[PDB]
């Protein structure tokens, strides 16, 4: 479907995703632990019965009828984790995730309350502006002609330099700011 | 007289002081929530004195202190009304919000904007006390819009969350349809009776009062979340737990019932409005209880529960028992707020988990909240001689022995059984059994704030129904002669619901699997009402907004008719005029033709 | 009225003889002094108007509009001095001069006792605004906006000149004090039908009416901030003042000649609010909201009842203040992010909290939160239209629901949600922007304490 | 509320959960033992392991990151990155 | 069997019930590779403009400008008056105006006729 | 399968930088460097003073104007005694007892 | 920006269609403009009309709240298909079945309310009796007239 590094989903990936969704929905229908354990073992036996099938069209039809079976017997509202999308506390703390570039607009009167922190911030910014040209030069010669094929980034090959495009995924805000 | 009005107005001024205290502050306030809590406790005492005066003598007054405006004949003044309803509701609301703010001191302790949260809570309380003490319809509308706006600001407290914004906007939309109803009623009263003050409305007493009553019924449907405009109340669970526990449980959502209570001289002479209210209330209570039967979120269960209780309030309004309806408001506030507080305690102890499928084994792990939850569910279901017994059984007894719609009574009884069913469903899935929560256990309830607030609301839910029902004066004739089966209807129905849901839970415990039915999907998915309406009506409205108004009319056709056609006509005429070939022979031929036309065809030489 | 005209024309040598850095300080200071001086017009009587001279008078309708104009001028001086920072000094003085000249024409317009002098000033107001829009506007289509605005106004207003001269020749005078006592019934004929159309279409265009509103989302959008403020706050109310003054001569033919425009303006506000629901531009959304509110004022004037007139003048003043504040807030966002798209810069409450509070207050007054004077005007118009007919309550309730919807959609889109990742030039709010917001907000909130001074001449 | 986490506690808890699995001999697994090769497990065993660790720590690991969690050290590093520990 | 999921305008078909999802033919693989290449190239452009330490402003998105220009400033150049446009304009432009005109005219005629006979109760009406 | 070696190397280096950045977010013991900046007064400042002001306002400015504080007349039962007139309201009739 | 990146009129030849597909950053085979009926769309692509809720929530979007990518072609009704507005996600029940079930429930409840209004419940009692001519003077009747005497006897 929508993948950063791959253009498609393999057959085994589809089977594993179906297995996880079916087990989660069966846990939702079977709220007690022992009952869920019993029916999870039954579902695991059903999945292991057709594990060794070499016919591609037959495995595809088995997957399609399994997806139809899951859609007929899904929970009207399954159990979603609190931080998972669709959860009760999903994206709750996004109002407190202030980006780090707002510290450059602070008044010097309130910058004096944290001298050592702002010194460390200054040396971090010095490191970033020193490494930017090296990392973009590394990225320029590693992309094949015609643009990149996937969205994966390369690491730093030699010693001393940081991986390319590292700033906004290292300085991201914490989960609980 | 000089103590009554002084103490009422100083209660209101005492409540409004901390808003000015926080607005004129420079440094960080030293424990501002404690200051607000102390202020509310003092205001509760100060408002508790005039209710003792009213209980002793019956002293009701009206204070029209500040003259505001005079629009020809109509005169608007800052008028407050101390009557039975205001004195019986203000201390209950102040008590409940005192407990809620102590619970908020425990609950929102780690929030970096706790001062803004307490300011918003105090603003909501100020607007609600403006609502319940209002005399004319303008001040009532001010309180109406104030509690609506505070609900919008408090539901979307975590404004970085999209679902909070959707819930807040949806609540605003339904309350604005209620505002349509309120505006229609106020307009009818001004046009036909030439007043907005309630005294002249009650004095003139119109007979053909169908239209303002339907306006008020629509407004109460919007505000109290009756059928048709219900789903904003269960959608409003996106906010913090104290916001729910105050507004969407005990104080804000009873404003429509209160508005219909205040106009009881108008509705007492109209059988049509009474039948409409009875049918709407029965529909609301049964539909919301049926939806509550198969929910898994605990806060959604309690939201559907309080919507069902509001439907019961609309029923007992519709059977011409408005004082019983007010008694049920004052009863229901205590145990509904404390049920929400205990649910919030369970949520906080299990790392923000609101699912009852990930609970259990909390009977001995959290004993105080377990005790309070059991007491609250028993008081909600109608256990004898608790707080709910003194209002709910009288409602059922009056509904049985009255000239009533048969179907409305039937769905009222079935909804009572369903309330019993979901109460014991909550108790079973949240306390009994084996633990289902994650492995690491940080269960704690040893905070003085949470314990003290739950304790105060527990004492209230134990004795307040008895005290209030023994202190109020008799404003009607209580029906106390009935057959044996009609006297035991409420208790037998609740017992039957308890037995049915105990058997349902026992069958759930078995090692069998069954595919879901259409009834289960109808009850679990809220009767397909939000999934159809919230996908269909916004689609039609927004497509009509863009494809018809924004593009077809003013970007295409209103631009076509007046300016563009005129511009093209002038362009074409200009290109025809200036396309001469610059030959003198053609110009002089045109001169000859002009002379001939003027001489012969136009007769300019006559 | 010469005690306000003469300091206004003396503002011109003040801005043309100041230093290179002291033009804003001097002009703002002395305009604020004249704005304080403008409170002496509140000497109104319950029976007679305040008649100064043969040419000038000021009753209780023109007084709030005058005070609004003279208070609005220093706000535009404070607002327009950031985007004119790098401009040439002579062009800066020319901009301030056009603002001064527009204020002079506006204060001579509301006090004109003669109707032809009112017409002359009311069409003299066209030139400074057209020059401001087409010169200091930022976009390509400011020229097209100026052409549309100019030609809509002139095509609407030339028959008004012809009809006013006809009234002068037939009745003998255009003095408004004379015409109150010398008025005659206007019978039903085709001649009087076209008299009504000629006398009404200029102010129907300027207000604007639905269907004649096509110039507004252009002139309100391609103008600079000061131009947008003076277009939304004052210039739309010239049409309202004109219909309030001119309806006296058009009776009893108004009672059936007002039907098509009542249907145009009752249905028009639903269409414009629905347009507001699906707008990708913030400035265009504010302009269409202005169209809806002026449609409300059109209906109130056309049904001609006392409650409708009081609601109309209160709603005019309230919408002027609210629209000016909303345009100022949108301009501050535009200065921060250099784009007018509503979906681009999101989640600004985490970065600009007090500006978010100002946004919330402006949105709350936009949807008529009681007891603001917005709600007072809207409520009085609703009562009078209910007295007119009962299904008007259905139309008004639908309009109120959509108005709350788009105001909160504005607020939730711009201020709430997750912030834009790649935008990192969100500077903290200046003291100038906050002072501008508070000077828009505090009079609006204070007027709820004494709302009797904005309720027209028949309070 | 919300007690903090460390790499030692994360590793101890993840090894506890993996030790309670009946299909893994507890005297053989370590912090960097592979699943398909060093322990002889199927892909379904990996899926059930990932679901068990999700239930243990109370947060959901997406599938596009779950397919690549192949030894206990990568599970520890993924949880440490997602919960921002050692700050 | 099981009841087949019928899609609607407001309830799309799920991606796990689509028969075209399970296609393994090389044309669809080539199409998916081309789409991934376009997406990765655009993401590389955005992240190059995004992580620049010397940039302080707005990374301009031509897609958003394209969307706003299409929504606003293209409708009249790409408008041709035909049967469909004129029919929809007459339905949505003069339809509701005529309908509301006749409704309000009928109501006001009935009220004004009832008033002049003294059949309408106007006892306390002195506000208008 | 698992990560590629390049994915593993990039993840390792990014995790090291992330942990260093998160460590650098801690506070020094001297931070923040703050600049150098009647038991029952609540029952007096918040109750007694507003009660004085409100009683003054109601006594000398609200009760002066007519029909500002309209109070319901007291409920009168048989057997009572009026303060102002001194009269005694007669008791009601004899009861025809049934119980 | 330039005038060759902005939208244009409806493409007729495959050459301008390919140029437009390259302009909007999409494949030529997947690029479908709106039909040329004169509504005013131009060559803007017709994207599959799905809400942003149907997007993958675990993908690293450039705009995470909108689930939108930088440079990607933006839908014509994107401000309508945001997560704050109209949803098009699949439902556990078929749409027609939910419509018929809800409508049948509402209609049945209304019919039974009407039936219960037709045949109400009551108690085996007579009318309530009030003294003093059914409280004639207390109900607001004027005292200068005299009403018809309402007399209640014992039983
Ligand atoms: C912070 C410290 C301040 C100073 C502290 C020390 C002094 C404190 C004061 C001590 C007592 C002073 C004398 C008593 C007070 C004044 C008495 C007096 O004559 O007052 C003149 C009058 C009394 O009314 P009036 O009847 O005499 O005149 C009304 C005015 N006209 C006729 C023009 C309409 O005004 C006031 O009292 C004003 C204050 C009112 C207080 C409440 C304000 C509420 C605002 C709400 C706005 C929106 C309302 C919307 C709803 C309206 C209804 C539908
Ligand atoms: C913004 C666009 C829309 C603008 C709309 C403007 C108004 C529309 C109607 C205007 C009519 C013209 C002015 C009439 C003034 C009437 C004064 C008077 O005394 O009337 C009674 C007089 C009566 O004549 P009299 O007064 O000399 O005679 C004495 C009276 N009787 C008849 C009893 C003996 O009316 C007229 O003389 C004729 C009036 C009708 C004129 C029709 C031609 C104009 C048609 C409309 C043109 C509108 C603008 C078009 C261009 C738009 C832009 C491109
Ligand atoms: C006693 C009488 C009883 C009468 C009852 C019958 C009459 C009333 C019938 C119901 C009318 C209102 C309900 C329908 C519209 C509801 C819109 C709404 O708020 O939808 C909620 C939705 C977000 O919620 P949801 O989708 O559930 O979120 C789940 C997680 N994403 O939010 C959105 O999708 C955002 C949508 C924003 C734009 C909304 C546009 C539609 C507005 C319609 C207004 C209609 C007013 C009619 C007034 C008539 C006056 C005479
Ligand atoms: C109030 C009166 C309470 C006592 C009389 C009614 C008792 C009753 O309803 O019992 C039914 C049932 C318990 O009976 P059962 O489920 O058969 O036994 C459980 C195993 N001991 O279930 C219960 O007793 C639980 C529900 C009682 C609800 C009482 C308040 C309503
Ligand atoms: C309601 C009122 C409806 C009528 C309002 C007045 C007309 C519409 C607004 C003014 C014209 C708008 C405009 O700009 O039209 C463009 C069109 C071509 O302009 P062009 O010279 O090609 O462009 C310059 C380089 N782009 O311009 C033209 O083709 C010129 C049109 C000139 C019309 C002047 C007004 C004449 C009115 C009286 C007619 C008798
Ligand atoms: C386009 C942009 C959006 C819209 C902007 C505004 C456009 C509309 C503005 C003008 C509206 C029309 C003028 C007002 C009409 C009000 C009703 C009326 O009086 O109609 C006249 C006539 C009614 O018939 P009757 O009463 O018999 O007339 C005899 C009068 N001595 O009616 C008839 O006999 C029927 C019609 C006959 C032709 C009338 C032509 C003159 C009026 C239009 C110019």
């Amino acid at each position: 479907a929508f993948l950063p590094s791959a253009a498609y989903l393999t057959h085994q990936q589809k089977v594993l995703q179906l297995y996880k969704r079916a087990l989660r929905h069966l846990e939702s229908r079977c709220v007690h632990r022992d009952k869920y354990r019993y029916f999870a073992c039954l579902l695991r036996a059903r999945f292991d019965e057709h594990k060794n099938e070499k016919d591609m069209v037959k495995a595809t039809q088995l997957l399609r009828e399994a997806e139809k079976e899951f859609w007929h017997g899904q929970h009207p509202q399954p159990y979603i984790f609190p931080e998972s999308p669709g959860g009760t506390s999903y994206e709750r703390y996004e109002c407190y995730k202030v980006p780090e570039w707002c510290l450059d607009d602070w008044h010097p009167s309130e910058k004096a309350m944290y001298p050592d922190y702002f010194a460390k911030r200054e040396q971090w910014k010095k490191l970033r502006r020193e490494s930017w040209e090296r990392e973009v030069k590394q990225l320029q010669e590693e992309t094949p002609v015609g643009g990149p094929r996937t969205e994966a980034l390369p690491p730093a090959r030699k010693q001393g330099d940081l991986p390319p495009l590292w700033w906004h995924i290292v300085t991201r805000p914490r989960e609980r700011p | 007289m000089n103590l009554f009005s002084s103490l009422t107005l100083v209660t209101l001024i005492l409540l409004t002081m901390p808003i000015a205290a926080i607005n004129f502050n420079t440094h960080k306030f030293t424990n501002y929530p404690l200051y607000v809590k102390t202020t509310i406790s003092c205001a509760f005492i100060t408002s508790m004195i005039p209710t003792m005066m009213f209980i002793h003598t019956g002293q009701e007054m009206i204070i029209s202190n500040w003259h505001w405006l005079t629009i020809q004949t109509l005169k608007l003044s800052l008028s407050f009304k101390m009557d039975f309803f205001s004195m019986m509701f203000v201390p209950v609301a102040l008590f409940v919000t005192w407990s809620i703010m102590e619970f908020s001191m425990w609950y929102m302790h780690s929030d970096p904007n706790i001062n803004q949260f307490f300011k918003y809570l105090l603003l909501f309380l100020i607007t609600m006390l403006i609502l319940v003490t209002a005399n004319n319809l303008f001040q009532l509308f001010i309180g109406w819009e104030g509690v609506g706006i505070m609900s919008f600001l408090l539901i979307g407290w975590w404004y970085g969350r999209t679902d909070a914004n959707t819930a807040a906007l949806q609540a605003i939309l339904y309350n604005r349809i209620g505002d349509i109803g309120f505006i229609l009623a106020m307009a009818w009263f001004l046009i036909n009776l030439n007043t907005w003050d309630l005294q002249q409305i009650f004095m003139l007493n119109p007979n053909d009062s169908n239209l303002p009553l339907m306006g008020l019924i629509l407004a109460a449907t919007g505000k109290s979340a009756q059928f048709g405009l219900h789903p904003w109340l269960p959608s409003a669970m996106e906010g913090p737990t104290p916001v729910s526990a105050l507004l969407h449980s005990s104080t804000m959502v009873v404003a429509g019932i209160f508005l219909l209570i205040r106009f009881y001289p108008l509705t007492e002479n109209n059988k049509f409005g009474q039948s409409i209210m009875l049918c709407l209330g029965a529909m609301t209570t049964l539909f919301t209880a049926m939806c509550a039967l198969t929910q898994n979120d605990i806060k959604k269960i309690i939201a559907f529960s309080t919507s069902s209780q509001l439907g019961l309030m609309m029923v007992t309004i519709g059977i011409n028992q408005p004082h019983l309806a007010f008694l049920h408001i004052c009863t229901h506030a205590f145990f509904k707020a404390m049920l929400f507080m205990c649910s919030g305690s369970i949520i906080h102890s299990l790392n923000d988990e609101q699912d009852i499928r990930k609970m259990g084994g909390l009977f001995k792990a959290m004993p105080f909240t377990t005790t309070a939850l059991i007491i609250g569910s028993l008081a909600l279901t109608g256990m004898p001689f608790l707080t709910g017994f003194y209002s709910k059984d009288l409602i059922i007894e009056s509904a049985n022995t009255s000239y009533t719609n048969a179907w409305a009574l039937l769905m009222t009884l079935v909804a009572t059984s369903f309330t019993a069913i979901y109460s014991t469903r909550i108790i079973f899935f949240a306390l009994l059994g084996q633990p289902r929560f994650p492995t690491l256990i940080n269960i704690n309830e040893n905070n003085p704030f949470l314990i003290n607030s739950i304790k105060r609301l527990l004492i209230g839910s134990l004795f307040a129904g008895f005290i209030i029902s023994n202190n109020i004066p008799p404003m009607t004739i209580p029906q106390m002669t009935m057959p044996h089966y009609l006297k035991m209807t409420a208790l037998t129905v609740t017992i039957l619901g308890f037995i049915l849901a105990l058997e349902i839970s026992n069958t759930t415990h078995y090692l069998k699997f069954n595919y879901p039915s259409n009834t289960f999907k109808f009850s679990n998915l809220l009767g397909y009402y939000p999934t159809i309406m919230h996908r269909l009506t916004p689609y039609m409205n927004l497509t009509m907004s863009q494809k018809s108004a924004s593009s077809l009319l003013d970007l295409i056709w209103l631009e076509t008719i007046l300016p563009k056609t005129i511009s093209l006509a002038q362009m074409k005429m200009s290109t025809t005029i200036t396309s001469q070939k610059g030959l003198i022979k053609l110009y002089f031929l045109s001169f000859l033709i002009t002379i001939l036309i003027s001489t012969t065809l136009l007769n300019f030489h006559e | 009225m010469l005690k306000y005209i003469i300091p206004t024309m003396m503002l011109m040598p003040l801005t043309w003889l100041s230093k290179n850095s002291m033009i804003w300080i001097n002009t703002t200071l002395h305009s604020l002094l004249i704005s304080l001086t403008s409170l002496l017009l509140l000497n109104q009587f319950g029976d007679n108007s305040l008649n100064f001279s043969l040419t000038f008078f000021s009753d209780s309708l023109s007084t709030p509009l005058l005070i609004l104009t003279m208070w609005l001028l220093p706000l535009m001086l404070m607002a327009s001095q950031h985007h004119l920072s790098k401009e040439n000094l002579a062009r800066k003085k020319l901009f301030i001069s056009m603002l001064i000249l527009l204020q002079l024409f506006l204060i001579m317009t509301f006090t004109a006792t003669e109707l032809i002098f009112f017409y002359i000033m009311f069409e003299a107001t066209l030139v400074p605004t057209l020059i401001i829009i087409t010169r200091w506007g930022n976009q390509t289509e400011r020229l097209n906006a100026g052409l549309y605005f100019l030609f809509y106004t002139l095509a609407g207003s030339l028959p008004l000149l012809v009809a006013l001269i006809y009234i002068q020749n037939t009745m003998g005078s255009l003095n408004f004090l004379i015409l109150q006592y010398w008025v005659q019934p206007m019978p039903n004929s085709w001649s009087n039908t076209f008299m009504w159309l000629a006398c009404m279409m200029a102010f129907m265009v300027k207000m604007p009416l639905y269907g004649l509103h096509l110039w507004l989302p252009k002139a309100h959008v391609e103008a600079p901030i000061a131009g947008s403020m003076v277009l939304a706050a004052i210039l739309l109310k010239l049409g309202g003042y004109g219909m309030m003054r001119i309806t006296l001569l058009l009776n009893p033919i108004t009672d059936f000649m007002a039907y098509p425009f009542i249907m145009l303006s009752l249905w028009g506000m639903i269409m414009t609010s629905s347009i507001c629901l699906r707008q990708t531009d913030l400035k265009s959304l504010i302009a269409y909201s202005s169209v809806s509110h002026m449609a409300l004022v059109i209906v109130a004037i056309l049904i001609q009842t006392p409650w409708s007139y009081m609601g109309a003048t209160a709603l005019m003043i309230a919408h002027g203040l609210t629209s000016s504040m909303l345009f100022c807030l949108a301009n501050s966002n535009y200065e921060r992010v250099h784009s007018r798209t509503m979906i681009l810069a999101r989640g600004l409450q985490t970065l600009l909290p007090l500006m978010a509070a100002w946004w919330l207050l402006a949105s709350l007054t936009n949807l008529a939160l009681p007891p603001s004077i917005n709600l007072i005007g809207e409520l009085f118009v609703v009562m009078s239209t209910f007295s007119w007919s009962n299904i008007t309550i259905i139309l008004m309730g639908l309009n109120m629901v959509i108005t709350a919807l788009y105001s909160l959609y504005m607020l939730i889109t711009t201020q709430r949600g997750k912030h834009t990742h790649h935008i990192n030039n969100i500077l903290p709010s200046f003291t100038r922007e906050n002072a501008l917001m508070s000077l828009h907000m505090l009079p609006l909130l204070l007027l709820s304490l004494n709302p009797k001074i904005i309720l027209g001449p028949l309070y | 509320d919300a007690p903090p986490l460390t790499l030692e506690g994360i590793k101890d808890r993840v090894l506890y959960v993996l030790k309670l699995y009946d299909k893994i001999d507890p005297e053989k697994l370590s912090v960097n033992s592979h699943f398909m090769k060093d322990l002889g497990l199927d892909s379904l065993d990996q899926v059930e392991i990932i679901m068990a660790m999700e239930d243990e720590f109370g947060f959901e690991i997406p599938d596009i990151d779950a397919e690549k969690l192949m030894c206990p050290q990568e599970i520890v590093d993924y949880i440490a990155d997602k919960k921002d520990v050692y700050e | 069997s099981f009841p087949k999921y019928e899609p609607s305008r407001l309830a799309s078909l799920p991606t796990t019930l689509d028969p075209a999802e399970y296609d393994i033919s090389s044309e669809t693989r080539k199409a998916q590779a081309e789409r991934l290449a376009i997406r990765s190239r655009l993401k590389r452009e955005y992240q190059l403009q995004y992580n620049d330490p010397s940039r302080r402003g707005v990374v301009e998105d031509p897609a958003l400008i394209r969307w706003t220009c299409a929504r606003s400033a293209n409708v009249y150049p790409n408008f041709r008056p035909n049967t469909k446009t004129s029919l929809l304009g007459a339905l949505f432009g003069i339809g509701p105006l005529i309908f509301w005109y006749y409704v309000f005219k009928t109501d006001r005629d009935r009220k004004e006729k009832l008033i002049q006979e003294g059949k309408l109760d106007r006892t306390f009406n002195i506000s208008y | 399968s698992g990560y590629t070696p390049d994915e593993k190397l990039r993840l390792q280096q990014l995790r090291e930088l992330r942990r260093r950045w998160l460590k650098d977010q801690e506070l020094s013991p001297r931070e923040p460097v703050l600049p150098p900046r009647r038991h029952s007064i609540f029952a007096f400042t918040h109750v007694l003073i507003p009660v004085w002001i409100i009683h003054y306002y109601l006594k000398y400015h609200v009760t002066t104007k007519p029909y500002t504080i309209v109070e319901k007349k007291p409920r009168i039962f048989p057997g009572d005694t009026i303060l102002e007139t001194g009269e005694v309201i007669p008791p009601m009739k004899e009861f025809p007892d049934q119980h | 920006i330039t005038k060759d990146m902005l939208p244009g009129p409806y493409p007729k030849t495959p050459e301008e269609r390919a140029a437009a597909a390259k302009k909007y950053n999409m494949r030529v085979e997947d690029y479908e403009p709106y039909p040329d009926d004169g509504m005013g769309y131009g060559d803007y692509p017709k994207l599959p009309d799905r809400s942003q809720q149907e997007r993958d929530p675990w993908y690293d979007w450039d705009h995470p709240d909108l689930r939108l990518n930088w440079g990607e072609p933006m839908h014509w009704d994107l401000d309508m298909y945001i997560r704050n507005r109209v949803d098009t996600s699949p439902t556990p029940v078929n749409w027609n079945l939910m419509c018929k079930h809800l409508f049948g429930f509402v209609a049945f409840m209304l019919f039974m309310f009407w039936v219960g209004e037709t045949y109400p419940t009551y108690q085996p009692v007579g009318p309530k009796q009030y003294p003093y001519n059914n409280l004639y003077l207390e109900r607001g009747g004027d005292p200068n007239k005299e009403p018809e005497p309402v007399v209640h006897y014992e039983i």
